[PDB]
């Protein structure tokens, strides 16, 4: 259970420096931690599966952390963080769960997946087991937050999320008249 | 100074990271924190020559194998480790690690490193290994496999006490220069 210990360790650490004490900038209360996952990003191939020969210097070790605003528990956010020495974390880019429009499973790498917000982001989890746990979390979360709806799902076994072809078809946000823009020329 | 690259591999939890930590500075980490991959740079001094030693730490856990090949590249020296309190880890040295190093580091000096020497005479370690029907790795055994794999050196150390830690890197730094 080295992953379990790691999660607990990471959890404790993450909440202690980013979701425990009110913001130092302004007395504003902190968000409530929900969950996180460690990820490996490739700077040369940020939005697609990188080739097998992409040099290690291109890889970046980061985390994706999910939190809710203090006031509203329906306002969840996705934070991309970097762990610095001394064990602390530094939050960088931030997105609104609302932006999540697509979640794809990479069919070749058991740790790979792609999230689509404004852009397309390819990321690998540290282990196959971690991708499965995280994605299950992310989708369940979205479903709980947005009246049973779901982002476009690609290559996932729907039963992972306790859904099926029927339920999914009804819930996909693509199943709304003005939601999908047409191609052109 | 001259820039040299050192790669360190071996079973998960055999002590690779602690070896690096204790050497480059100090503070022995008690809690185990698996490595995925991490690079460090230490400036070692050996025989008057100052070297900028790049240290490429890798993952020993089976669940992270995927990335290892990425650290092997332009290595000037490879350190294969095993834990002396886990005979099986020495088995894997010859039943897995040599093969892998040989494939990704053709023609690079190897240094077999026995870690956790502080456990060799630990009565508790010994008693526990009895249940598994075995005992702590001995210097003979270490030297043996070192020779079988064609290592250009065999060393033992304990990051916990610091013993033999410096010698491991002076040897590695020296091998990196040949
Ligand atoms: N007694 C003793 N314990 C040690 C020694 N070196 C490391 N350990 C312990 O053994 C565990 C593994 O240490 P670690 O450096 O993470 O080994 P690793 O092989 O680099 N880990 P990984 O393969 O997952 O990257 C830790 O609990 C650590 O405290 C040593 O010299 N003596
Ligand atoms: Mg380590």
């Amino acid at each position: 259970n080295f992953l379990a210990e790691q999660y607990e360790r990471d959890r404790k650490a993450i909440i202690n420096c980013c979701f425990s004490r009110p913001d130092h900038k302004t007395g504003e209360p902190p968000n409530n931690y929900i969950t996180h996952v460690r990820i490996i990003e490739d700077s040369k191939f940020p939005s697609s599966r990188p080739p097998p020969d992409s040099k290690l210097e291109n890889k970046k070790k980061r985390l994706l952390i999910l939190s809710a605003k203090p006031n509203n528990a329906k306002l969840i956010q996705i934070h991309k963080a970097r762990e610095n020495s001394d064990g602390s974390f530094q939050i960088g880019r931030t997105w609104q769960l609302t932006e999540l429009v697509r979640v794809e499973k990479d069919l070749e790498i058991s740790e790979g997946f792609i999230l689509t917000m404004s852009k397309k982001y390819y990321w690998e989890t540290n282990s196959a087991k971690e991708r499965t746990v995280f994605i299950k979390s992310l989708i369940t979360l979205y479903i709980q937050t947005f009246e049973g709806h779901v982002p476009e799902l690609v290559n996932w076994d729907l039963s992972l999320f306790y859904l099926d072809e029927r339920s999914y078809q009804r819930a996909v946000i693509t199943n709304r008249p003005g939601s999908v823009s047409p191609i052109k020329s | 100074s001259i820039r040299r690259k050192l790669v360190i591999v071996g079973d998960g939890a055999c002590g690779k990271t602690c070896l690096l930590i204790v050497n480059s500075k100090g503070q022995f980490p008690e809690v185990y924190v698996p490595t995925v991959f991490e690079n460090y740079v230490a400036d070692v001094e050996v025989d008057g020559r100052r070297v900028e030693l790049a240290l490429w730490d890798t993952a020993g856990q089976e669940d992270y194998d995927r990335l290892r090949p990425l650290s092997y590249p332009d290595s000037n020296v490879v350190l294969i480790c095993f834990s002396i309190d886990l005979p099986d880890s020495l088995e894997n040295v010859q039943e897995k690690w040599i093969a892998e190093v040989l494939h990704f580091c053709q023609g690079v000096p190897i240094i077999l490193v026995g870690c956790k020497v502080d456990l060799r005479n630990d009565p508790q370690t010994i008693e526990q290994l009895r249940q598994e029907g075995q005992q702590p790795v001995t210097s003979q055994e270490g030297q043996s496999v070192a020779d079988q794999i064609g290592a250009t050196g065999y060393y033992e150390c304990s990051a916990k006490t610091g013993y033999g830690v410096r010698e491991v890197f002076e040897a590695a730094t020296r091998a990196s220069l040949m």
